[PDB]
């Protein structure tokens, strides 16, 4: 988490935490009401926001879908929704532990090669998480669609 | 129709009696709580066609007889007026949304409808089991804070 | 590396006083501008791909000898380098905007830089026309101010260049 | 709308008068807003005042009684000579009433405004072309009559026709 | 109420909520603390207000009082400051509302009528409500008193 | 527009300007302000916004510009962008007028019989608008956005 | 009718383009002044009444002749429509003079007026002689900031 | 029905049928073997005329059975072939009718907001309409396709 950064940080010069680290925890600390909302919305709506994705990224790409595509199929399309609601999950994820890390080290370290091997295109990937993205953002407000649109982003650009 | 300030004022008329520290206490619980129910307001309003269209799917997913040959929503006019009916309900609980207060439903929409329904031949209870599908479909994106309006206008139906 | 923060505080350490009123007013000048900084700063980290891709394509259709065969831009590796060289210069370009300062841009790109693409043959007048059309670009995603904060520096490097 | 709304927009557009300047129906209002009678009974009701004939009979042609009655329960003016050579006969052999009885039982009437909306103008092509004979003659005698609504005009009936 | 007029203006043409009337929702939602204050302020002190304004209103035309007025008497002078309260809580009626219906409703129509049988002076009833407002003013602030005086005003000029 | 209609609401019952209204006439003016912020920015990123939402409309539904499209070409794309800054200048006006009678007269009232004849789909121009809508919010605050989403939200209504 | 507001939206979209740094700088003028002109506005509606009694006051003690039998204004029912006359004009003047432009004097004031008096036979150089009379009670009361609607009026009878 | 609209007629004067009246409905009871013709044809080849009108609006408008598309799954492919045989059916009531208020209070009236309210594309169920003009044209004479081809057309003209 933010945190465990600060704290690594911490380590690597073999100190306490300074004044900005714990201004770093502190800040975390302070956000974590807000966090734990923006979670608790994008969990409980995890379904609806996967069945959108997944919907949209077929219409904007069918023919991921269509006999020859990547996801053609009973099995194929499941387990693309299955990653769709895999990196929502990530994402909420990274909402609750400020950072990125937890997304990195599940989902992110080894995807390009797993996509790249699986012949997974990346951008339909892209265009699934940034329809889920909006589908999240349809269910925040302002400020928690702006908190989570930073982890779906930092998901794309990883991708990309 | 009433709101919640206008009721009270009601009451203290009815009484004669400037306003005690209660019915100021009331007042402002009615202001506190505005912005909430604005916002749930406004998400209903621009979300109007998408409500319409799934709490239509809903209630004839539940009850199909009424899009089949004979069925009261069986024809281009009745399907119309079906959905016009939950058009109806929807903006009216977002009237009562925003004041606070059913008196408006009462007036504007149950005033004479059951007396209408039964002269039409609309079945009573399946507009209600479609008013309680908006409910959930309302419930489904702004919250609970519409629930009690929508049951109103159910109760008067039943 | 030097921000705006440290480049105060350097003038007065230097000068050794402490902040008197004109500092207080760089500080909540630089601080006032921040959250446009990091919105910037975020918008392209989350769009810089796409920022290359359309630079690039923008300046190999404005310069098409540049990827035919006897350009510089002429393999997969010397475009692999050429559309990396743009990396830098926008991921450059994005840190002296969030530290509202050129000095990195001295120290980590202009140093040497002239004389490495001369000692290559790197054309340098088709990479300024490749960091304008950088500049273009994200002008084109972050919005006024942000795209006039973001030119100050992509002007920089272009001067720095040419 | 509210019952006093319905009251002062009946006045202005039967009577062209605020209810103030008027003897006001008193059991016609009482009536309507007890709501047993609609608000084109009250209108019928203005129609058959005294006061209707008085404004606009006793001092005018029949050609501008026709006019004032298609202005005030229509909102709209007679488009051809055999509408308003038509209208002056009903109200040269039946009386004012029965000519106003036609006016309000007119598919028009029905269409337009029903039996509980005050009847008002409306400048659209739509309003005339199914329903009048000389719908271009109907739309400009009707916006010729909003563009100078204050006025009574004398300019003679058949002449505009 | 403000919400009333508001809703009233929907429902006649038949659709949702504008963004005008929206925003006067949220406007009138934004002054009702400073509504509530001045109501409470106007509720508390009612006995003096109406004491000074008749008292004012006795003095600058002494014919109402005199044999052969209309207030003449104790029972008549009963019921004059009698109005001069009822017409006081109707001010705090529509500063709470935020409009003029609840003065309308229950005090202004049919006033007119009542007070021409009864020979009750108009412009008497307009120097008590005149007095009442100066009274009113006297002990609020100055953007209290403008919103108490907005609705004694409109109570003069309906009178009127 | 928001003093047009309390005009006209005063001049239904011939009398003056209630406190209701005057007060909806303040705020408005009050509002001005924040109005004028907005429309400006919403204008001077004019072709900003309305090239943001024609190729996140033209993505999201290719069978526009697909051949037999409606959009197909340059010239009908060109047509369909200049409907898209069309409803971009409308929404300033709603959101400069403080209600939606600009958009209405000029771009609304005869649009769905005229994209009928025309066979627009109308639900591609939702798509635009919704877009437009996104990319305005991005180059606003959060409250900035709140306001310009009404009056796209208006439009989006209208439209369909 | 319009208002300023509405009449710079409708001079920008006669070219068809959005508004320029003038428009805005406009329309903040407009907002800026909008304060004193609801105080006037309030003002007038304060007492309108007195307004009226002393501007038919000064109308009528310029042209006696008007009172006298024979005259234009001699008549419960004509002294009743001239200073009906009069307070239709300070209350449209009222209402102009809040939405800082005169097109709402055009669609209910003026909208054959000048016709009407002519068939009847009122005055117009009396009509006008009791505007400016009007006028010149407004001005001051408030101040000039209501002069040029007035003169509106004057010059829709001339 | 013809002799509904000659009644109605007659009616509405309050009066016995004129010699036109009457020789409107001796006309159509003329035509009764003609309409029995054409309707038992295009009811026995109701199938068959549904199937290819489906056919041919869906290689005309492969948009509709596409993912993303109005009639894309089973179930709303289904429901399109459904409505096609509604209209088939309405057209065969018109025909035997000889008047098209079958066809409007079954199936046109209403049909504009419902097709609104559902986006179906308008465009789409009348290129599926003419197929089955087309189809019924094949299956019928020249005088029975024209006959039947007025009440096809009529349904075309409603739908626009
Ligand atoms: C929790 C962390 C985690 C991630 C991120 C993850 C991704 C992942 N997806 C896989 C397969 C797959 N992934 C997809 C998804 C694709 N279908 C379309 O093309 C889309 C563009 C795209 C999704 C939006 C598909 C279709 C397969 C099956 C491919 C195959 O069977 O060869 C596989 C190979 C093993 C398997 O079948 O599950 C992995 C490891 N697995 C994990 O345990
Ligand atoms: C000598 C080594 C070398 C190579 C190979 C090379 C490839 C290359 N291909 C390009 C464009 C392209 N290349 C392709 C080829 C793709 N089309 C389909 O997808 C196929 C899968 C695939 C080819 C079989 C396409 C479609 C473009 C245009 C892409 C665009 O402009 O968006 C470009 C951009 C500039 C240009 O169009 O000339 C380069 C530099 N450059 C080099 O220096
Ligand atoms: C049944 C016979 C009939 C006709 C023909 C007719 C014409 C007619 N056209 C009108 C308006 C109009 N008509 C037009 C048409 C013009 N625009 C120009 O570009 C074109 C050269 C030209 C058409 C080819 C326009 C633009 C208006 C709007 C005028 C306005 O609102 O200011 C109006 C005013 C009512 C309304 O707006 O609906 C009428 C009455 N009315 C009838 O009863
Ligand atoms: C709300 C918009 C509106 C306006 C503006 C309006 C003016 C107006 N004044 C009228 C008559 C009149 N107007 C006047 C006033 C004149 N007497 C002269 O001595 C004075 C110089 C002058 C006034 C200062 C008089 C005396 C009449 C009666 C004419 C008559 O009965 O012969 C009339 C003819 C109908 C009637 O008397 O009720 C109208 C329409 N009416 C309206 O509904
Ligand atoms: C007997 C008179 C009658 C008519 C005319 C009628 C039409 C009709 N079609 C409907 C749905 C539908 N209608 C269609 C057909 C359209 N979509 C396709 O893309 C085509 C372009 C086009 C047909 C050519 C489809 C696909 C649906 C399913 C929409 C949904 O349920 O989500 C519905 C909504 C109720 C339902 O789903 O069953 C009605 C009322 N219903 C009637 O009772």
């Amino acid at each position: 988490s933010a945190i465990t950064k600060a704290i690594l940080n911490a380590d690597a010069e073999a100190r306490y935490l300074s004044p900005g680290e714990i201004d770093v925890v502190r800040g975390y600390l302070a956000s974590g009401e807000r966090r734990v909302r923006v979670a608790r919305v994008l969990s409980d709506n995890a379904l609806r926001i996967v069945r959108g994705a997944g919907d949209t990224m077929f219409q904007k790409r069918p023919d991921l879908v269509a006999p020859g595509g990547n996801a053609y199929g009973e099995v194929r399309t499941a387990k693309c929704l299955r990653d769709l609601d895999y990196f929502l999950r990530l994402v909420t994820y990274g909402v609750l532990a400020g950072d990125t890390s937890p997304i990195d080290e599940i989902g992110l370290i080894g995807i390009k090669e797993t996509y790249s091997l699986l012949e997974v295109p990346v951008p339909g990937v892209i265009d699934g998480i940034k329809a889920a993205k909006q589908q999240a953002a349809a269910l925040l407000s302002s400020e928690d669609a702006a908190e989570a649109s930073f982890y779906f982003d930092y998901v794309i650009s990883a991708m990309s | 129709m009433l709101d919640a300030v206008t009721k009270i004022i009601n009451r203290t008329d009815a009484e004669g009696r400037y306003f005690a520290s209660k019915d100021f206490d009331e007042v402002t619980r009615f202001f506190a709580t505005g912005e909430a129910r604005l916002r749930a307001a406004s998400t209903i309003s621009a979300n109007a066609a998408s409500i319409l269209r799934e709490s239509a799917a809903a209630l004839f997913t539940e009850q199909p007889d009424l899009l089949r040959p004979g069925g009261n929503a069986y024809t281009s006019r009745r399907y119309a007026a079906c959905v016009r009916d939950m058009e109806y309900f929807l903006r009216y609980a977002t009237y009562a949304l925003v004041a606070g207060d059913t008196s408006v439903i009462d007036e504007r929409v149950l005033n004479g409808l059951k007396e209408t329904y039964m002269s039409l031949g609309v079945p009573i209870p399946s507009t209600v089991a479609g008013v309680t599908a908006m409910k959930g479909v309302v419930a489904s994106m702004i919250g609970s804070e519409a629930n009690v309006y929508f049951d109103h206008i159910a109760k008067g139906l039943s | 590396m030097q921000d705006a923060i440290t480049s105060v505080i350097n003038t007065y350490d230097v000068q050794g006083k402490y902040f008197d009123t004109s500092a207080f007013d760089k500080l909540k000048a630089y601080y006032a501008t921040g959250e446009l900084r990091v919105r910037a700063a975020g918008t392209i980290s989350a769009n810089a791909a796409t920022i290359i891709k359309e630079a690039s394509a923008k300046l190999f259709s404005n310069q098409p000898d540049l990827v035919r065969p006897g350009g510089n831009a002429y393999t997969t590796r010397r475009y692999a380098a050429c559309v990396r060289d743009m990396d830098y210069f926008l991921r450059y370009a994005t840190y002296a905007m969030l530290a509202g300062d050129t000095s990195i841009l001295d120290e980590r790109v202009l140093n040497g830089l002239k004389e490495t693409y001369n000692s290559l043959g790197v054309p340098i007048s088709s990479t300024v026309q490749g960091i304008q059309a950088m500049k273009e670009v994200t002008g084109s995603l972050v919005g006024s101010g942000a795209a006039k904060e973001m030119g100050v520096y992509f002007d920089y490097l272009s001067s720095g260049l040419s | 709308a509210s019952v006093d709304q319905i009251l002062r927009a009946s006045y202005r557009q039967i009577l062209e008068k605020e209810p103030q300047e008027l003897q006001r129906l008193s059991v016609a209002e009482s009536q309507l807003r007890n709501g047993e009678i609609s608000v084109k009974e009250f209108i019928r009701a203005l129609g058959y005042s005294e006061i209707y004939a008085k404004f606009f009979l006793a001092r005018w042609y029949n050609g501008k009684v026709a006019e004032f009655n298609f202005k005030h329960f229509l909102g709209r003016q007679p488009a051809s000579a055999t509408e308003l050579g038509s209208h002056i006969t009903l109200i040269g052999t039946k009386g004012l009433k029965v000519a106003i009885d036609t006016l309000l039982a007119s598919q028009e009437y029905q269409d337009n405004f029903g039996d509980d909306t005050v009847p008002y103008y409306r400048l659209q092509a739509e309003r005339y072309v199914g329903t009048t004979d000389a719908p271009s003659r109907a739309y400009v005698l009707a916006r010729s009559r909003v563009q100078t609504a204050l006025n009574k005009p004398t300019v003679p009936s058949y002449s505009l026709v």
